[PDB]
Order: structure tokens, then C-alpha cells, then sequence
């Protein structure tokens, strides 16, 4: 109440609600911040329209009534820094996983300024994250600028969604998400590989778990019992 | 002239007066249909089915002729329901667990119960609409209609699907047609926009009446609290009418039914098919080959109960007209196709053909050209005008049995689905309203889609490629066996002007599919 504008107070308070056995309320605290961020872009571009009809975005549009508009719409800046932990908060919830996937879609699309491409949250497939995007009949109708915008989500959020898809037993989309872990530098993702292989083990996907654990046998930090015990069990 | 076989009607004007008579107001419609659809070989202009078109033609079914709700139902007979949770719904109706591998052009997907898929872009053009997965055997589908003069959004429309808890096995103790069988089966009611093709499962109704077929919406059952009323024959041997009471929300609901608004039943006999002769009376057939007209206001005793067939009557259909009697047609496992007038069966009964005894014979009425459309129980599609039974014209030949047929009140386009997974479109008016001489070349058909399956890969492999099949007149009947799930179980056009270019079809695995022909 004294300062609604600090990310640390929010993170710690949300963590206390998780230990308070209200992971749902932890996500409820987040939803209000995300909504405030969505509302701020509606307001910022509406103010651009008012300036035309008369942050780096301020430098792009100095004619806007920035004093009143920003004083009215002051907020915590939502981005992938927030969304990776929010995706982990849905993994912590272990309930409403499909709604968690939908929540992550809404957030990831808004970060890229593509939120108006509304069909991506109605369709069941993760097409926007891959070259699959060209195949859906609604994509060819988009503006050239909408086609030029970034669709490239962080590898962290892609793995969080791969884990959530796997929890929903949607194994094809889980592999579609995890494929990028084999394209990126292993040195920056071997910890995610341990989580993916252990989650595959939890999902009874023992052959895939061994495959995902195989890269860890190349580094002294990962040539460990955390890998040898699952390897031996999956082989048993 | 001794006009006694089709070849005697050599002159085109002689054919039209012999098959359609001389009522001046009746002949107008044929001239309008001819000019409005002669060039419509595989598709028709949207501008021709619109309510203001210079070629607009529309014949309402007899159930729509006057308001029926206060006579068929009213506040004295409201349907009895209670709402349920998803856990008990899935305890009875064990809809398919494992996902199906669809392929649609280049796209794979594993598709779960309820996974809508828009058509991916395909090499042969701008495909519009969606594939679905309803999760069990689709036994019937039924589009509702709403009068476009109402305050309801002209682009919103409704569709129902009857779904078995039984699966890709084609022989089961539970799908028996001969003996009475109550069991859990359901109706999924869908709301969709003809403008954006967006669709939501609004209500799921659970009932113990067994499987459901001959499913149709009563277009006269109007009341402000109803979406409409849904009518069907059920495997418990009765005809059940139930109220589709509207929600205060777009959110999904699950329901169970204790008592339908109107149940038609008879002692020691199972009703097998039915059709409306007026807003308040229905003709129906029975296991024992009998036919009866029930009164929806006085359901205690039928108006008549006369024998017309030797065995199970499969389908009954009404040929309504603004100029002739409301004749009824019937086909049975005895193979006879009879046309008769319900005023007096014994003085009017007439035969069109005898087929080989076949255990599914689709028959429908094409009201734009006053002709019944039927499968010969084997592998040909044929047309017969209600007032010239000898004038049987074959429309199309297929390598495997024609299993479902659909037609609309706004246009003469006939859709036929064979148990080889092929779906074909053809213009019936081009056969009926024109000369006999060049029939082997002037009439053709187009394959709109084909399902296929691999025993080892386990995919369903929908092929968008269009194929043209010309009319083989002297052709042999054929019977190529094909994968159990790929047979087409129903096919129907939406019949509103806004939705009139939209159609729906289903295979037997569950892959309901809709397209807007634009």
C-alpha cells in the first residue's frame, strides 16, 4: 500500500501466499499486475491517437500528454523476467494446467506487442512458436508489419510450457517445445535438461528421459547420482 | 401417345409437363430454379439464395407452417432436467481417451475430445471452416434454423450431434436395431457464427434412451425461453421431443433428462423412423413393417396403424407441395420403395423399385425439384419425382455404398457420402429439369473431400484434392470394403440464407467437419 510500484515486495508477498497454501492467490496477485500492463498499452496508443488527431516510447512520441497519462497509468513493468517465474508458479500449482497454458499464451503474446492476433488463443496448437505459423489460414490475412514482428519467445518459457504440456499428457507439443533445447548452447540449459528428463521420468516416458539425460554425461557438474540413479532405473 | 417408360418422354417440354403437370404457379418455381442454378455445376452464387434475389425460391417444411409449441408442448409439458458435474458425465459416457492422429494437407495433429482445427492452407484453394473431434460414434447431426427477421444476430446458428459412447467397432451388442435397448448416449449442442466460424459447445444433454437418429429441429416450436425443440427416434423404440431451454450465459453446461416433453410409443412395437406431415402430426414406421400417423396433441392413440412392409421400415420421408397431396415414401429391409397418400394407403400405394435387402438406405426429399433422392441400397444415387414413379433418373455412381445424403430447402445441391470416406456434390436440378438424350455427358459430380486410413500408421488422412466423376449410366453396383472409422454417418447443409453455403459431415470415428463454400 505504501509502494505499489516495487517488484521485490510483490515477489516475496507472492512467495508467502505459496507457503500459505494459496498458490491460486499468488497467481491472483500476478493477474492484477498483468492486467495493469495490458491497460497501459491501450492507454499509451490511445494517447498517441489523441496526439495525432490534435520509456523509449516517450522518445518515439514526445507530442503526447505524458505528465497526466503516465501519472494516471504508473505500474510495475511486466516482461519475460516476470513470465518465467509465473510459468513456474503454474507448475507449482499442478491444477488448471490448460488455463495455465492459456494464461502463459496471453502473457507471451502481449510481450511481443502481437496481442491483437486473437486467433492464437482460440486454436489448440502451438503454431505461433514455430514455422507451423505459416500453415494456419488466418496468418496469411495479417498486415505486413504483423508478419514482421517477433514470434520468438525465450528458451526458458518454451521449456516451462513443454513441462506444462507434458503434465497435460500432450506429449507431441511437449517435444515440439523441447526441440529448441537441442538447437541452443547446452552450457546455458543443462539444468533445464535435468528438469525435462526428470519430468519425463515422472510422466513414465523413461526412454525419452534417458535421451534427455544423455547430454549431462559430458560435464563433471552433471556426471552425478542425480543422473546415474534415473539412468539405471529407466534401464531397469 | 402410350407414355409408359422413361424413353417415351423424348421431347423436353413433354418430359416437364408429364413429370410436373400444368399448374401455372408450380411451373414458375421450375423456371426460377433452372435460370438461378443451370450454371451452378458444383457451387452456386450466394446472391441466389438471399431473400431478395430475382431467382429466390424457398419451400418451408410442413412442421414450420404454423406455431406448434402451445399444441406439442406448452407450460403443461416442460422438459424435466437437472444439471451435472464433469466427473459423473465421464463416468457413464466414456468418450474416447486416446488422441487421434489427423493429417490435413501438410499438418499433423494429435486431436483430443473437443479440439477444433481450422483448415490449414491447401494447394487447391482458400478452404474455410474446421475439423473437430466429438469423441465417439456420430449417429446423426441436425442444423437448427432461425427466421432472419428476428432480433437474434443473423449470423448466429445452432447445430446438434448425437454421439454414442461406442466406438470404431461396427458390430456391437449395444447398436442393435431389432430389439429395444435403453442406454446412456448424448447430444452436444453447438453455437456458431456463420460470419467468423467461431464455435462453442453450449450444452451437453445426457439421456438413457439409447442411440439417436432421424434427429430434426421442430421449426414451429417457438417460445422466448427456447433455442428450439429437438425431435428424434431412439433405440428405446419411442419418439422423444425435448426442449432446448436457453442459458443466461455462453458458459458450457452438462444436463441429464428425466422426462422429455412428448413421448410417442405403441404397445409391443418399436418406432424406427419418422417425419412431420403438419406442425402437430407425424408419420412413423415400426419394426413389424407397420406405418402410423401420431397426433402430437393427442399422443395416446395413433390416427391409423396399417401394415405396409414385410419387415423393418428403415426410412420414411414426406414430399410436401403447395399444389399436390402430402405423399409419403417408405423403404424397408424387404427392399420395396413405396409412395402413398396418408388419406388412404390401400387406394393409393405405388411402387418405385425393389432393391437388394440393404441395412442402411438413405432417402431424402429435394423440395426445389419435387423429387425424392435415394441410395439404391447398393452404390448408386437416384432421383424419383413424386408424381411420376417410373421416371427414375440415376445421378451418380460410387465404388462403395452411399450411406448418408443431405439436401436443402433453398438450393438443389445434393451431398452424398460413401462408406469409402468420399464426399460428393452434384446438382440434381440439372438432371430433373432437362432433356434425356445427352445425360451421359451433360451431368457430372465433384468430390469435395476424402477420408483415408493406414492400418500401420493409424492416421486419418483427409485429402482436399478435388476429383470429377462423370455419369456412368449403365454401371454395375460395387462394394469395396474400407476402414471402419472412415465411413460417412451423416451430411447436411445449413438451410438459412446466411448459412446456406455451409455444410457439415461426419465419419464414424468422430471427425465432424464443417466448411463454408466461399
Amino acid at each position: 500500500m505504501y509502494n505499489p510500484y516495487d517488484a521485490n515486495i510483490l515477489r516475496e508477498l507472492a512467495i508467502l501466499y505459496v507457503d500459505y497454501d494459496r498458490i491460486e492467490d499468488s497467481i491472483e496477485l500476478y493477474m492484477k499486475v498483468f492486467n495493469a500492463n495490458v491497460e497501459r498499452r491501450e492507454a499509451i496508443l490511445a494517447a498517441l491517437e489523441n496526439a495525432l488527431d490534435s520509456d523509449e516510447d516517450r522518445q518515439m512520441f514526445p507530442d503526447i500528454n505524458w505528465k497526466k497519462i503516465d501519472a494516471k497509468y504508473k505500474c510495475i513493468p511486466f516482461d519475460w523476467s516476470s513470465l518465467n517465474i509465473l510459468a513456474e508458479l503454474f507448475l507449482k500449482l499442478a491444477v488448471s494446467e490448460v488455463d495455465g497454458i492459456k494464461t502463459i499464451k496471453k502473457c507471451a503474446r502481449w510481450i511481443q506487442r502481437r496481442e491483437s492476433q486473437t486467433f492464437w488463443d482460440h486454436v489448440p496448437d502451438d503454431s505461433e512458436f514455430d514455422n507451423r505459423r505459416f500453415k494456419n489460414s488466418t496468418f496469411d490475412s495479417l498486415l505486413a508489419a504483423e508478419k514482421e514482428k517477433s514470434y520468438n519467445i525465450p528458451i526458458d518459457i518454451r521449456v516451462r510450457l513443454g513441462l506444462l504440456r507434458l503434465n497435460t499428457d500432450n506429449l507431441v507439443e511437449a517435444l515440439n517445445h523441447f526441440q529448441c533445447l537441442y538447437d541452443e548452447t547446452f552450457s546455458d540449459v543443462a539444468d533445464l535438461y535435468f528438469e525435462a528428463a526428470t519430468a519425463l521420468t515422472r510422466a513414465e516416458k523413461y526412454k525419452e528421459a534417458i535421451d534427455f539425460f544423455t547430454p549431462l554425461l559430458s560435464l563433471e557438474e552433471w556426471r552425478t547420482t542425480d543422473v546415474f540413479k534415473p539412468l539405471a532405473r529407466c534401464y531397469k | 401417345r402410350p407414355i409408359r417408360l422413361l424413353k417415351d418422354l423424348s421431347s423436353a417440354r413433354d418430359k416437364i409437363e408429364r413429370i410436373y403437370g400444368l399448374n401455372k404457379e408450380k411451373l414458375l418455381l421450375l423456371a426460377k430454379v433452372k435460370e438461378g442454378f443451370e450454371t451452378s455445376v458444383f457451387d452456386f452464387p450466394f446472391k441466389n439464395i438471399q431473400p431478395d434475389s430475382p431467382y429466390f425460391v424457398c419451400l418451408d417444411p410442413p412442421c414450420k407452417k404454423e406455431s406448434a409449441y402451445n399444441k406439442v408442448i406448452g407450460d403443461k409439458n416442460r422438459t424435466v432436467y437437472h444439471e451435472i458435474n464433469k466427473t459423473e458425465f465421464e463416468n457413464m459416457i466414456k468418450l474416447r481417451t486416446k488422441r487421434l492422429k489427423l493429417l490435413i494437407g501438410e499438418v499433423d495433429a494429435e486431436v483430443s475430445t473437443g479440439d477444433k482445427i481450422e483448415f490449414p492452407v491447401l494447394a487447391n484453394g482458400k478452404r474455410r471452416g474446421f475439423i473437430y473431434n466429438v469423441g465417439g460414434l456420430v449417429t446423426d447431426i441436425a442444423w437448427l434454423n432461425i427466421e432472419e427477421n428476428t432480433d437474434i444476430g443473423k449470423d448466429i446458428q445452432y447445430l446438434a450431434v448425437a454421439v454414442s459412447q461406442y466406438m470404431d467397432e461396427p458390430l456391437n451388442e449395444h447398436l442393435e436395431m431389432f430389439d429395444k435397448e435403453k442406454h446412456s448416449s448424448c447430444i452436444q449442442i453447438f453455437k456458431m457464427n456463420t460470419s467468423t466460424l467461431h464455435c462453442v459447445k453450449v450444452q451437453t444433454i445426457v439421456h438413457s434412451f439409447g442411440e439417436v437418429w432421424d434427429l430434426k429441429w421442430h421449426e414451429g416450436c417457438h417460445a422466448p425461453h427456447l433455442v428450439g425443440c429437438l425431435s428424434f427416434v431412439s433405440q428405446e423404440g419411442t419418439i422423444n421431443f425435448l426442449e432446448i431451454i436457453d442459458n443466461a450465459t455462453d458458459v458450457h453446461v452438462f444436463k441429464m433428462c428425466e422426462k422429455p416433453s412428448l413421448t410417442l410409443s405403441l404397445a409391443d412395437s418399436l418406432i424406427t423412423t419418422f417425419d412431420f406431415l403438419s406442425p402437430t402430426t407425424v408419420v412413423c414406421g415400426f419394426k413389424n413393417g407397420f406405418v402410423a400417423e401420431f397426433d402430437l396433441t393427442d399422443p395416446e392413440v395413433p390416427s391409423f396403424y396399417d401394415q405396409v412392409h414385410d419387415s423393418y421400415i428403415l426410412s420414411v420421408s414426406t414430399a410436401y407441395s403447395d399444389f399436390e397431396d402430402t405423399v409419403v415414401s417408405t423403404v424397408a429391409v424387404d427392399g420395396y420403395f413405396y409412395i402413398f397418400n396418408p388419406k388412404d394407403i390401400a387406394t393409393t400405394k405405388t411402387t418405385v423399385s425393389r432393391f437388394r435387402g440393404s441395412n442402411l438406405v438413405p432417402v431424402v426429399y429435394c423440395p426445389q425439384i419435387y423429387s425424392y433422392i435415394y441410395s439404391d441400397g447398393a452404390s448408386s444415387l437416384r432421383a424419383v419425382p413424386s408424381r411420376a414413379a417410373f421416371a427414375v433418373h440415376p445421378l451418380v455412381s460410387r465404388e462403395t455404398t452411399i450411406t448418408a445424403i443431405g439436401v436443402s430447402r433453398l438450393h438443389p445441391m445434393v451431398l452424398a457420402g460413401s462408406a469409402d470416406g468420399s464426399l460428393i456434390i452434384t446438382n440434381a436440378a440439372r438432371r430433373l429439369l432437362h432433356g434425356i438424350k445427352n445425360s451421359s455427358a451433360t451431368q457430372k459430380s465433384l468430390r469435395l473431400w476424402k477420408w483415408d486410413y493406414s492400418i500401420k500408421d493409424d492416421k486419418y488422412r483427409i485429402d482436399s484434392s478435388y476429383e470429377v466423376y462423370p455419369l456412368t449410366v449403365n454401371d454395375v453396383s460395387k462394394a469395396k470394403i474400407d476402414a471402419h472409422g472412415i465411413n460417412i454417418t451423416c451430411t447436411k447443409w445449413n438451410e438459412t440464407s446466411a448459412g446456406g453455403k455451409c455444410y457439415a459431415f461426419s465419419n464414424s470415428a468422430g471427425l465432424l467437419t464443417l466448411e463454408y463454400l466461399s
